């Protein structure tokens, strides 16, 4: 593994799902089996 | 004008596509 960073533009890599971005607080809770949070235009933005 | 205006209706960015804004405010 590695550490857990947030709040600065960084490259992650979440089960196999890459992208580079802000890892900013969330606000928003899932249904407690789904991993992935996606918007109309079926871009990734959130994550468990 | 107000009656009007309230009648008429990120994630965009993140390929690309900005939005230049107007320069008539």
């Amino acid at each position: 593994s590695t550490n857990l960073v947030k709040n600065k533009c960084v490259n992650f890599n979440f089960n196999g799902l890459t992208g580079t971005g802000v890892l900013t607080e969330s606000n928003k809770k899932f249904l407690p089996f789904q991993q992935f949070g996606r918007d109309i235009a079926d871009t990734t933005d959130a994550v468990r | 004008e107000d009656l009007l205006f309230n009648k008429v209706t990120c994630a965009q960015k993140f390929n690309g596509l900005t939005v230049l804004p107007p320069l008539l405010t």
